[PDB]
C-alpha cells in the first residue's frame, strides 16, 4: 500500500510538470507561428501594393 | 446509344463479379472455421452416447421417447434452413427432402407439424399457405448450444404432450467439402438396438441414486446434443 | 498413483490431465475419488463444484453446470454444459446472480461462488 | 465558385460529403438492383439510406412548377441549406422515411411532412 | 366518400397447401437415432 | 492530324551538352468524353507521349484530389527523373496501392482476413489519404520526400485515416518551423541518409505524443 | 475478532493498492490529454487569429 | 511538379512529354497551374541551371 | 409532352403501355378540369416515385413500413390505371376513379 | 509450333505439364494472398512450393546482363530443358531453397547452386 501510494503521487507529479513542458512548448511553438505568419501576411501586402 | 448502356453494363458486371469473388473467399475462411467448432463439439457428443449405452444396458427401457405409441396421429418435422441467401440448392435441397417426408408421413396417416430453423424455410412455406407452429432466425451462422438447447425443449415438450407421437429432423449433413446432402431423420422415439454381448467378467457400474433416473435426465439432453450437431453440420453445409 | 481426468463441456475440452483425487458432488451426495474406483455413474448437483487435486501445483477448482460423472478403469470423466475455472470468476457477479429468481441462473452463480471459495 | 475561399469552408465542406454520399449511393446502386441491400456493410447499409435522404431532400417544389403539381413552391437561403445537408450528412434525419423529404422546402416544412407521415426529426 | 364507404361492405373480393406431387421417401432412407444398448435381449 | 500533333510534341527535347544542355518539357492536355480514352486524337497524343496522367471523375467525387489515376497512368521515364529520396520512399509506393486496390473488396470483412491482409488495407487507406492534396499549393520535393517517409515508414498506421492530411499537414508545419536542417540536407544532397532518417523518426515520435487526433484518442505507438 | 479483521483488511488494501496502481494511469492520462487538448487548443488559435490579420492586412 | 501523385508515382523529367488527360472538371488545368507555380523557388534561385 | 409507349410494358399487362417515368405533358393542370387537376394532383411524380422504389426494393428482405404503404399504393394505382381497348370513359368517372 | 508434329511428343507432355501447374498456381495465388499460405491443403501446398520452383527455374542468366556481372550468359539445349523441367515436376527439386533457382542455366549451374548453398538430392 505504501508502495502504490507514493508511486501513485510520484506519476502524479511527472506527469503535472511534464503536461507543464509540453504546453509551454506549444506556447513558444504558437508565438513562432503568429510571427511567420504575419510576416507572410504583410509581405503578401506590399505584393499587391506594388 | 446503347454504347453507353453498354459500358454501364460492363462496369455493373464487374462490380458483381468483385463481390461475389469477395464472397466466395470469405465463404472459404468460414467454412474452415464451422468445421473447425463441429470437429470440437464432437467428442462431449461421443461420450454422452456411451454414458447413455451404458446406462440404457441396465436399466428400464420404458422412457416416453422409446416407446412408438400405438395409432400415431402427427409428426413434428424440424426444417433446419439457412438466413443468408447466396447459396446454392442448399434451402431447395432442405425443402425438397421435407416434400418427401411429408408424403411419405401422409402415406401413413401422419399430419406433419412444423417448425423451422432459418428465414428461407419460412418464405418457402409461408408462401404456400402453411401454419409453422414455431420459427427460428438469426443462428444458422453460428449456431450455440442454447439454441439448440430451446429448440429441443420446445420439440420435446410437443411430444410428451397440440402435441405430437413422433420428432423428425430435416437438416443437411456435411462431408467431403463436396458433399452437402439434406437427410431427414428421425429423432424421437428412439429404436432400441440391442449391438453385442461384450459383458464378460466385466465389472457392473454403481448408479446414484438409481439407474432410471439417470437415463430419464439425461435422454433430453441426448436429444439436445444430437439437435446441437445438425445445427452444427448445416452450418458448415450451408457455407460449403 | 494418479487418476486420469478430463473435463469436457457440449463445446470445447475444459481440461484434461492427471490427478491425485478429485472432489464433487452428485445429486445423491458429495464424493471424492480416488486413482483406482468403481466404476460409477452419477448425476452432478445443479449447482456442483470440482476441485482436482494435483501433487505438485495448488488444487485447481471449476464450476460445472448440468454435469455428469462417470469412473471407469481409465479414468474420470466429467460432462458438463458449460464450465468455468476459479480464476475467471467474477465473484460480485456471480454474487448478483446467486439472488436470482430463475432457478437456473441462481444455480450457476452458486456454482460460480462455490469454485471461488465463497458460500 | 464552389471554392473554399469563394463561398466559405462549411459550404464547401457540406457540398463536398454530399457528393461523396452520392458518388459512394451510384457505385453501390449496380450491387443492390442484384444481390440486395442486405449483401451491403452496415457502413454502406447507413451510406445508402443518408443518400436516398439526401438525393430526396436536393428536390423542391419551384414557384414555376405549381401548374404541374397544383402545390406551391417554396424559398430556402443558402444558410439553411448549409445547416440542412450538414445535419443529413452526419445522419440527424436517418429515423424520418424517405417521404417527406420529397418536394419540400426548409427544415420546417421537412419537420412539418414528417408529422404528416408520424415521425419526429 | 360515403358512397364507397357504403359500397365496399357488399363488395365480394376475390381473395390451403398444394399438392406438389411429391413421392414418399423410402422408409430406410429416414435414419432411425438408436440408443445402442450392449444386452443381446430378442 | 496525327502529324500535327507529333511535330509539335518532338520539339520538346533534352538537348546534348553540345547543343547547349538545355531542355523542354511539355505537358499536352487532352479532354476526353465519357472517359474515352480510345477516340482518335486521346489515341494519337496517348502513342506520341512518353507518359499518361489519367485523371477521372469518379475519383474526383469521391475526394480523391488530385483525380489521378494512378493504376493506368505511367512514365516512360521513371526513376530516372527522381532524386535519390523520393526514388526511396516511393519505391514502395506502387505496389502497396496495388494490393489496396485489390484488397479493398474485403473492406466489410477485415476480421476474415489474414494479418498482412489487413495490414495492407491499412497501409493502403492511410496511403490513399497521402496522396490527397488542395489547389494551387505545391510542395516542395524534400517535403513530399517527408510525407511519403511518413506514409511507407509506416508513421500512419497510429493515426485514424480521416486525420491523415492534417496530421502530415502539421508535421510539416513542425518540421519548417523547428527541424529545418532534414528538409535542408535533403534538398542539397538529394538523399535521405540513414542518420536523417533516424533524426526524422525522432521527430516524428515527439510530434505523434504532442498531436491530438479528432477522436479524442491517442496516436502514439 | 483481530485475526478475520487483520486479513480482510489485508486482503482489503491488496483491492485499494491495485485500485491506487489504476489511478495512477487514471490520472496519468488524464492530466497529458488535458494537456494535449491545451497545446492543440493554443496553437490552433493561433493559426486562426492569424488568418484574421491575413486578411485585414 | 509539386504534386506527391505525380512527383511520386509518375515522374516527369526535364525533356519529357507527360500527357494530362481527362473527362471535363476533372483538374488538368489545375495540375498544370501548380506545376508552373512549384518553380516560384527554383526562379528565386538565380541559378540559370535550376 | 409526350406519351413513350413501350413494348414490355405492354406484354405485362399495362395497357395503355404509358411509360409514366418519360411520359409527360407541357400544359399540365391547364389542360384538365378542376376536379381531376385536384384529384389526380401528383399522380405522376408519385407513380415515378413508386417504379423507383419497387425497382430498389427488388431483393430487399425487410423494409419499413412507410416504403410498404407506398408499395402497395402504387400498386393499386397501376392496376386502376390499366384499361382496354376501345373502352373510354366520360371525365366524370375517370375523376370518381382516380379519387378512389 | 507447341504442337506434336513439330517439336516432338516429350516436349509437349513436358510444357503441358509446366502450364498446368503454373496454371492451378495462378488459380491458388489468390487464396494464398487474402487468406494466407496454410489455410491451403498440405496436396495444394505441395504444388505451390514445386510451382513456385518451376516459376523461378524460367528465369536465365541473360546474356544482356554479362555487362552488368561480368558472367557470361547461358544457352541451354532444348533437350536439357526438357529433362531439366519434367524432373522439376517430378518432384527431384522440392527440397533445394528457392533462390538457388534464380537465373541459372542447365542442371549442372542449379546443381553449383545448391552446393554453394548448402543442400543436393
Ligand atoms: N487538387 C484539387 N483539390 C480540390 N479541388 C480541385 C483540385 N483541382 C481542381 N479542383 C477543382 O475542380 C474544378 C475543375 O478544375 P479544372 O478547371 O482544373 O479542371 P479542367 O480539367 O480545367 O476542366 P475544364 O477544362 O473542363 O474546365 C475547379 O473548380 C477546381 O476548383
Ligand atoms: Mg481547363
Amino acid at each position: 500500500l505504501a508502495e502504490a501510494s507514493q508511486a501513485h503521487t510520484k506519476a502524479l507529479e511527472d506527469a503535472k510538470s511534464e503536461a507543464h513542458r509540453v504546453v509551454e512548448e506549444a506556447r513558444t511553438d504558437a508565438e513562432r507561428i503568429a510571427e511567420q505568419l504575419e510576416a507572410q501576411a504583410d509581405v503578401e501586402a506590399e505584393r499587391i501594393k506594388m | 446509344a446503347t454504347l453507353r448502356e453498354l459500358r454501364g453494363r460492363i462496369r455493373s458486371a464487374g462490380s458483381i463479379k468483385k463481390i461475389t469473388k469477395a464472397q466466395e473467399l470469405i465463404a472459404t475462411s468460414r467454412i474452415a472455421r464451422a468445421q473447425a467448432r463441429l470437429e470440437s463439439a464432437r467428442p462431449y457428443a461421443f461420450e454422452i452416447t456411451r454414458m447413455l449405452t451404458t446406462l440404457a444396458a441396465e436399466a428400464a427401457l420404458d422412457h416416453p421417447l422409446l416407446v412408438e405409441r400405438p395409432e400415431p396421429k402427427r409428426a413434428g418435422v424440424l426444417v433446419v434452413s439457412s438466413d443468408r441467401g447466396l447459396c446454392g440448392a442448399y434451402n431447395a435441397n432442405i425443402f425438397r427432402r421435407s416434400e418427401e417426408l411429408f408424403s411419405l408421413l401422409r402415406e401413413a396417416g401422419k399430419q406433419p407439424v412444423l417448425y423451422v430453423v432459418g428465414r428461407k424455410a419460412q418464405n418457402y412455406y409461408s408462401f404456400r399457405n402453411w401454419n409453422i407452429t414455431e420459427s427460428w432466425m438469426g443462428f444458422s451462422e453460428q449456431p450455440t448450444y442454447e439454441n439448440a438447447a430451446e429448440i429441443a425443449s420446445t420439440l420435446v415438450d410437443a411430444f410428451l404432450l397440440e402435441g405430437v407421437d413422433e420428432l423428425h429432423i430435416v437438416y443437411t449433413e456435411f462431408k467431403s467439402m463436396l458433399s452437402q446432402s439434406a437427410e431427414a431423420h428421425r429423432i424421437a422415439p428412439m429404436v432400441v438396438e440391442y449391438v453385442e454381448e461384450d459383458i464378460g467378467p466385466r465389472t457392473l457400474y454403481s448408479f446414484e441414486p438409481d439407474a432410471t433416473m439417470l437415463f430419464e435426465s439425461l435422454l433430453p439432453r441426448y436429444l439436445t446434443t444430437r439437435v446441437y450437431a445438425a445445427l452444427l453440420e448445416s452450418a458448415a453445409s450451408e457455407l460449403a | 498413483a494418479e487418476l486420469n481426468v478430463e473435463i469436457v463441456a457440449v463445446d470445447r475440452n475444459i481440461w484434461s490431465g492427471t490427478a491425485k483425487f478429485l472432489f464433487t458432488r452428485t445429486t445423491v451426495g458429495e464424493i471424492g475419488i480416488l486413482p483406482r474406483h468403481i466404476p460409477l455413474v452419477a448425476q452432478l448437483v445443479d449447482d456442483a463444484m470440482v476441485r482436482v487435486e494435483r501433487e505438485g501445483e495448488k488444487d485447481l477448482r471449476i464450476a460445472v453446470d448440468g454435469g455428469f460423472l462417470s469412473v471407469t478403469e481409465e479414468g474420470v470423466s466429467i460432462l458438463a454444459e458449460s464450465a468455468e475455472f476459479e480464476s475467471e470468476i467474477d465473484e460480485a457477479a456471480a454474487k448478483q446472480d446467486s439472488e436470482s429468481d430463475d432457478p437456473r441462473i441462481a444455480a450457476r452463480g452458486r456454482a460460480r461462488l462455490r469454485a471461488v471459495g465463497a458460500i | 465558385i464552389l471554392d473554399p475561399s469563394v463561398v466559405g469552408d462549411e459550404h464547401y465542406r457540406v457540398a463536398q460529403e454530399v457528393i461523396r454520399i452520392l458518388q459512394r449511393y451510384k457505385d453501390l446502386q449496380d450491387i443492390i438492383a442484384i444481390l440486395g441491400i442486405d449483401e451491403l456493410s452496415e457502413e454502406d447499409k447507413q451510406l445508402v439510406n443518408r443518400a436516398r435522404r439526401i438525393e430526396r431532400f436536393l428536390s423542391q417544389n419551384m414557384m414555376a412548377a405549381e401548374q404541374f403539381t397544383g402545390q406551391p413552391g417554396s424559398t430556402v437561403p443558402v444558410k439553411e441549406t448549409i445547416e440542412a445537408f450538414d445535419r443529413l450528412c452526419k445522419g440527424d434525419f436517418d429515423h424520418v422515411p424517405e417521404q417527406a423529404f420529397f418536394l419540400i422546402g426548409g427544415l420546417d416544412d421537412l419537420a412539418k411532412k414528417a408529422e404528416s407521415l408520424g415521425a419526429k426529426l | 366518400t360515403e358512397v364507397i364507404k357504403n359500397f365496399k361492405k357488399g363488395f365480394a373480393a376475390t381473395g390451403v397447401v398444394p399438392d406438389e406431387h411429391v413421392e414418399a421417401l423410402d422408409e430406410d432412407k429416414l435414419a432411425k437415432e438408436a440408443v445402442k444398448v450392449k444386452k443381446p435381449a430378442p | 492530324v496525327f502529324y500535327l500533333h507529333s511535330r509539335l510534341l518532338e520539339r520538346c527535347a533534352k538537348l546534348s551538352d553540345d547543343l547547349g544542355g538545355g531542355s523542354l518539357t511539355g505537358l499536352p492536355i487532352i479532354e476526353t468524353k465519357a472517359n474515352d480514352i480510345s477516340a482518335y486524337i486521346p489515341t494519337n497524343v496517348i502513342s506520341i507521349t512518353d507518359g499518361q496522367c489519367f485523371l477521372e471523375t469518379d475519383l474526383f467525387n469521391q475526394g480523391v484530389r488530385p483525380a489521378i489515376n494512378v493504376g493506368v497512368s505511367v512514365s516512360r521515364v521513371g526513376g530516372a527523373a527522381q532524386i535519390k529520396a523520393m526514388k526511396e520512399v516511393a519505391g514502395s509506393l506502387r505496389l502497396d496501392l496495388s494490393q489496396y486496390r485489390e484488397l479493398e473488396a474485403f473492406a466489410a470483412f477485415a476480421s476474415d482476413l489474414d494479418a498482412a491482409s489487413k495490414a495492407q488495407l491499412e497501409r493502403g487507406a492511410r496511403l490513399v489519404e497521402l496522396l490527397k492534396q488542395p489547389q494551387s499549393q505545391p510542395m516542395p520535393v524534400e517535403e513530399q520526400v517527408v510525407s511519403i517517409f511518413l506514409g511507407t515508414g509506416g508513421h500512419l498506421d497510429s493515426v485514424p485515416v480521416e486525420d491523415v492530411r492534417r496530421f502530415e499537414t502539421e508535421l510539416l508545419d513542425h518540421m519548417r518551423a523547428s527541424e529545418e536542417e532534414i528538409l535542408t540536407e535533403i534538398r542539397d544532397s538529394q538523399k535521405l541518409t540513414e542518420e536523417a532518417a533516424d533524426k526524422l523518426t525522432e521527430v516524428i515520435k515527439n510530434f505523434k505524443k504532442g498531436f491530438a487526433a479528432t477522436g479524442g484518442g491517442s496516436v502514439v505507438p | 475478532r483481530e485475526r478475520d479483521a487483520m486479513v480482510a483488511k489485508t486482503l482489503a488494501d491488496n483491492k485499494k493498492s491495485d485500485e491506487q496502481f489504476a489511478a495512477a494511469q487514471a490520472d496519468y492520462d488524464e492530466a497529458m490529454t488535458e494537456a494535449r487538448v491545451q497545446a492543440s487548443s493554443l496553437r490552433d488559435n493561433a493559426r486562426a487569429d492569424g488568418r484574421k490579420v491575413i486578411e485585414d492586412a | 511538379t509539386g504534386i506527391k501523385a505525380i512527383d511520386a508515382m509518375t515522374p516527369i523529367g526535364r525533356g519529357q512529354r507527360q500527357l494530362i488527360i481527362g473527362d471535363r472538371k476533372t483538374g488538368k488545368t489545375a495540375v498544370c497551374v501548380d506545376t508552373i507555380l512549384n518553380q516560384r523557388q527554383n526562379w528565386e534561385s538565380g541559378d540559370p541551371k535550376k
